[PDB]
RNA sequence: AGCUAGUUGGUGGGGUAAUGGCCCACCAAGGCGACGACGGGUAGCCGGUCUGAGAGGAUGGCCGGCCACAGGGGCACUGA
RNA sequence: GGAGGAAGAAGCCCUUCGGGGUGUAAACUCCUGAACCCGGGACGAAACCCCCGACGAGGGGACUGACGGUACCGGGGUAAUAGCGCCGGCCAACUCCGUGCCAGCAGCCGCGGUAAUACGGAGGGCGCGAGCGUUACCCGGAUUCACUGGGCGUAAAGGGCGUGUAGGCGGCCUGGGGCGUCCCAUGUGAAAGACCACGGCUCAACCGUGGGGGAGCGUGGGAUACGCUCAGGCUAGACG
RNA sequence: CCUGGUCCACCCGUGACGCUGAGGCGCGAAAGCGUGGGGAGCAAACCGGAUUAGAUACCCGGGUAGUCCACGCCCUAAACGAUGCGCGCUAGGUCUCUGGGUCUCCUGGGGGCCGAAGCUAACGCGUUAAGCGCGCCGCCUGGGGAGUACGGCCGCAAGGC
RNA sequence: CCGAGGGUAGGGCCCGUGACUGGGGCGAAGUCGUAACAAGGUAGCUGUACCGGAAGGUGCGGCUGGA
């Protein structure tokens, strides 16, 4: 583009979307459950996900990611969503914060706790 | 100081006053290369003694009406339709713009 | 003998009824760190055997690496096909700032104190190809002048 | 029509060292002199001289290589390595003189117009002025 | 803070030997003259060739590790000389090197530098007269590093001022030995430090 | 992608601390727009702040300067 | 917490059953004394007011502390909280067991199908430390909006082709103006922040003092190469 | 018969009067549409005959719009050199079209092939540049979604931008 | 006189939602055929037209990114 060109157009800021509307450019969401399920795997992997459709309090509504091993997650079950996608099931695009609300830490679990929000426990 | 300004009156068609096309120029604040803009000054013109045409100096005036701050300070050079050409043009090919 | 550092070394391949064959490649740099340095490219059907031809070409190509301080003469920049490199030579006490490619044969070449950018392709081999003709047309106020004689 | 003439002579030179050429003619004008000048009173050429072509006036500006080279493709190097204009005829570019470049490390030199004569990079920059960057040279 | 464990342990690991502990790494038992090697399960196995990150880190850890320092610090010193002019180099180590802590273990009034510290802090240490707590505390050119009234009376200011008695220091420093109270001299040049450390390598992890 | 009826200007008045179509009569028919008028969206603005080799990009919380507002909206009174 | 302390406890983990590892780490030994206990205890406060002088310039005298018995100084004095992140590659840190496309990991490439450094525990290791991780958003890396600093034969990208309006661009020489452009002086560009120095709080963070800068813009003067404008001439472009 | 562009020659006339070009306007293959002509051959559709598992195809025998003309629409395209236009500069070798000259040669415009230097990711380009530069216009910014949707303008429609 | 707003009436834009409808994206191993990639087994692509369960076919002109 000749400069005279740049002097008419100009040039065209990017501007991307945004990856997940967790809604006012919140850290987390509030919401509650309508169904708690388990989803099957994309590409080349074969499993079953635990995963919850959230409606947030934004009246909005999401599939969600249950991390960890076992849960105790039913029908009205409260809870705090964080957000980020899943690679490989299709629809959940936030995932659950364990450890908020009526959403138990994750059962005997000892490694990396922050993730899973399972209480340090006593060696005695 | 008060500002003043050159440019040509470009319309004569009021009740002592004249609008008067003014050109500046400068470097493009970021792609450099000078550019060409300008404004139109409603002009007072107390004796109508200013006619089409006519290239002239602007001071900025105590307000005489609405859209109208400047008076007329002194003729540059008289007969100069050359540009009011330019303007008239550029506005009758307004009417190739629309639906 | 010089210093001789290892840049990357990779597996390729090639096809043929049955499977596919192989060979792996060498790019190395070499220097005494005097202000001279040497790139050099080999492929071998085995590891070491390429890393041992790499320093064989490296010693046969070197240059002349004309420091300063040690840093470097003028700023320059070069492309090598599509991929590009910027040396910014600077004062005493700086650091080596580069990738791992250019670095590597700046290190060896001398060079304490420069401003390095790799622009364009950053094909590793291409990259260092680069970095070497950048070099290679190092000039300083002697050898400049040297041409405004007459 | 030629758009703008220095940044054409510029190029005259640039393509005609390409090959190693003698010297190459092109049409004079006071202000290209003036440029030639500096390229010869700093040493890019052996100089120019007027000349014609029916009339018609240009410049004999001799280039200036460097030493035959041993190894392969013998050619010399170039004192004239790198040429091209700094401010166009679609984007003046002028400078303060604090804003002056400094090319190539000291190792080069910068052209450019001014109220008082064509200047250099070092010849403004003592001067104490500025003005149109007319090209940088080295 | 100051880190506070196992430290024969990284003087293993960093391969070149430190003297975090003072007397017994002169021992021929700092561990390190009978383990050469690395602490775990592994150590003793075919070290992979470091990567040019492993490297300019362990360095940098290395050093950082030598004043038993704060990351942080470590870092605030670092852009702390970054920043002031001239070359960052030498710059970072005498800013390293006018640290309380350090120069109570460079004049020797300490053992260790992790006891020179606790000496700091426990205010046994003063400076121009008025005392000082703060390992941090930044020591310039001409200051009086004495020890405490109260402090004078200890068996162990003492023991430590006792091999002291004569032993040559620092071309930047001095030690009225009798008197127990050393002054600051100058701002080091870079021959004047000699530690394992080719200070290159650190300026350059941080600029990763 | 066309905009405009106090709309653009004028004479005379009203009004204010004071200019002015601010307001009112009568007069002329003007004023504005691709250098983007009109309309829609969004936003208080700056000294600064974050980041960046820089040119830039993002940003305006605490502090300082200005504006705006005081449940929504209008009004005038007292008064420097 | 600091210094010493085994060719190196037990427990636990690997093991080619010889051994290796946590690891001087622990114990243990001495010396140091965060805390807490007792005493002493502010700067921040010198004016307004009164006497003399004149109710003034100048001199003297006196009252007042929320924080607060808090800082800070002195003496005594106990070994006295550690946690989180990762260890397939980018990217630093590796082995056992369990698991068996299940349970699960996940930023990307991907991992898991019976011997998994990629899941889960363990041992060990790397990293940081009263923090460590995560989510969200801004800039960076992105030279991926490219003025600095990108491109379009086939990767995305030349308008299906002309004509021409505005606009952008303008051959050689001479003179006038000096609009851009260039220089100097001056006003302005508050303070705070920033940056350079110096000190105050035990350092620092914070905070005071001084210095140095800032494009822009107004004003006065100066320069005339390049761009502009007016004036004169030419024939290499263009037309006839 | 009417008419466009274009090259050469002579150095005569004008004296920079230029280049480009958002919008505007004009032209724009084939198929397609309107009204009216025309209709031999060919031939979407359509009908059979074969092949075939089937054969809404390929092949065969038929055959209607259309293909043609007049006037008016439509405005697409592998509308291709997938290469915007103008000017200057940077080896030559070869054959070819068409001008001019004291014509075994020289020079001017044009169409090709191999190729210096140079460019290029490569293939290739290369005085008919994709080299080296300046001017001005148009255009790109991961794939699919989709040249879809909506709005708008145009069109009889089909559909176009 | 003007005047907050209230009322009546008619327009403009934007958001949500709606029986039903159109295509579109994705989904480890469904039914039908084989269109394209090698002369792809009728060279391919293409604008348009018509037709067919579907890919697709055929007509007309065009490009080679075919022979
Ligand atoms: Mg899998
Ligand atoms: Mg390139
Ligand atoms: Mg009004
Ligand atoms: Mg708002
Ligand atoms: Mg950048
Ligand atoms: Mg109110
Ligand atoms: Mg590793
Ligand atoms: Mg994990
Ligand atoms: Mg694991
Ligand atoms: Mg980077
Ligand atoms: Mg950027
Ligand atoms: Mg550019
Ligand atoms: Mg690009
Ligand atoms: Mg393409
Ligand atoms: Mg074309
Ligand atoms: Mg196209
Ligand atoms: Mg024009
Ligand atoms: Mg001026
Ligand atoms: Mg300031
Ligand atoms: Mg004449
Ligand atoms: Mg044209
Ligand atoms: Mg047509
Ligand atoms: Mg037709
Ligand atoms: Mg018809
Ligand atoms: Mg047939
Ligand atoms: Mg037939
Ligand atoms: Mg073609
Ligand atoms: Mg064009
Ligand atoms: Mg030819
Ligand atoms: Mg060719
Ligand atoms: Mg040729
Ligand atoms: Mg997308
Ligand atoms: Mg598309
Ligand atoms: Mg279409
Ligand atoms: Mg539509
Ligand atoms: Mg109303
Ligand atoms: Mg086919
Ligand atoms: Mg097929
Ligand atoms: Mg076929
Ligand atoms: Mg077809
Ligand atoms: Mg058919
Ligand atoms: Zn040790």
């Amino acid at each position: 583009p000749t400069i005279n060109q740049l002097v008419r157009k100009g040039r065209e800021k990017v501007r991307k979307k945004s990856k997940v509307p967790a809604l006012k450019g919140a850290p987390f969401r509030r919401g509650v459950c309508t169904v708690v399920r388990t989803v099957t795997p994309k590409k080349p992997n074969s499993a079953l996900r635990k995963v919850a459709k959230v409606r947030l309090t934004s009246g909005y509504e999401v599939t969600a990611y249950i991390p960890g091993e076992g849960h105790n997650l039913q029908e009205h079950s409260v809870v705090l969503i964080r957000g980020g996608r899943v690679k490989d099931l299709p629809g959940v695009r936030y995932h659950i914060v364990r450890g908020v609300y009526d959403a138990a830490g994750v059962k005997d679990r000892k490694k990396s706790r922050s993730k899973y929000g399972t209480k340090k426990p006593k060696e005695a | 100081p008060k500002k003043v300004l050159t440019g040509v009156v470009v319309s004569d068609k009021m009740q002592k006053t004249v609008t008067v096309l003014v050109e500046r120029q400068f470097p493009h604040p970021l792609y450099g290369k000078v550019i060409k803009r300008s404004k139109k000054y409603l002009a007072h013109d107390p004796e109508e003694k200013y006619k089409l045409g006519d290239v002239v100096e602007i001071i900025e005036s105590r307000p005489i009406s609405k859209r109208k701050r400047f008076r007329v300070l002194r003729l540059v050079e008289s007969g100069r339709m050359d540009l009011v050409e330019k303007y008239l043009i550029r506005r009758q090919n307004y009417e190739s713009l629309s639906k | 003998d010089f210093e001789e550092k290892m840049i990357l070394i990779r597996r390729t391949a090639r096809m043929q009824a049955g499977g596919r064959r192989f060979r792996f490649g060498a790019l190395v740099v070499v220097g005494d760190r005097q202000g001279r340095v040497g790139l050099g490219f080999g492929k071998a059907p085995e590891v070491p055997l390429a890393v041992q031809k790499a320093g064989y070409y490296a010693r046969r190509n070197m240059v002349e690496v004309p420091l300063q301080n040690g840093t470097i003469p003028h700023e320059i920049e070069v492309e090598f096909g599509a991929s590009k490199i910027v040396l910014k030579p600077a004062a005493p006490g700086t650091g080596v700032i580069a990738g791992a490619v250019p670095r590597a044969i700046l290190e060896l070449a001398g060079v304490t104190d420069i401003l390095t950018k790799e622009l364009g392709s950053r094909n590793p081999i291409n990259i260092a190809y680069a970095t070497m003709e950048a070099l290679r047309q190092l000039r300083t106020k002697a050898d400049v002048e040297r041409l405004r004689k007459g | 029509m030629l758009t703008d003439p220095i940044a054409d002579m510029l190029t005259r030179i640039r393509n005609a060292t390409r090959v190693y050429k003698e010297s190459t003619d092109v049409p004079a004008s006071r202000f290209k002199e003036e440029i030639l000048r500096i390229l010869a009173r700093e040493g890019f050429i052996k100089g120019y001289e007027r000349v014609d072509v029916d009339g018609k006036p240009y410049l004999r500006v001799y280039l200036k290589y460097g030493p035959r080279r041993q190894g392969p493709d013998p050619r010399p190097e170039q004192v004239i390595h790198h040429i091209r204009r700094i401010s166009k005829p679609g984007r003046r570019v002028y400078v303060g003189v604090k804003e002056i470049p400094r090319v190539r490390r000291g190792l080069g030199i910068a052209i450019l117009s001014t109220s008082k004569g064509v200047l250099t990079d070092r010849e403004a920059r003592k001067l104490g002025v500025g003005g149109e960057l007319i090209c940088e040279v080295w | 803070g100051r880190y506070i464990g196992p430290v024969c342990r990284l003087c293993r690991r960093e391969g070149v030997k430190l003297y975090l502990k003072g007397e017994r790494c002169y021992s021929p038992k700092c561990a390190m003259e009978r383990r050469p090697y690395p602490p775990g399960q592994h150590g003793q196995k075919r070290a992979r060739r470091p990567s040019d990150y492993a490297v300019r880190l362990r360095e940098k850890q290395k050093l950082r590790r030598i004043y038993g320092i704060s990351e942080r610090q470590f870092r605030n010193l670092f852009e702390e000389a970054s920043k002031k002019k001239g070359v960052t180099g030498s710059v970072f180590l005498g800013l390293l090197e006018s640290r309380l802590d350090n120069v109570v273990y460079r004049l020797g009034f300490a053992v260790s530098r992790r006891q020179a510290r606790q000496l700091v802090r426990h205010g046994h240490i003063t400076v121009n007269g008025r005392r000082v707590d703060l390992p941090s505390y930044r020591v310039r050119p001409g200051d009086e590093i004495a020890v405490a009234e109260k402090s004078r009376n200890l068996e162990l200011i003492r023991q430590n001022l006792e091999a002291m008695k004569g032993r040559k220091v620092g071309p930047w420093l001095s030690l009225d030995v009798e008197g127990m109270k050393g002054k600051f001299l100058r701002l080091p040049d870079r021959e004047d430090l000699a530690l394992p450390v080719n200070e290159q390598l650190v300026i350059e992890f941080y600029s990763r």
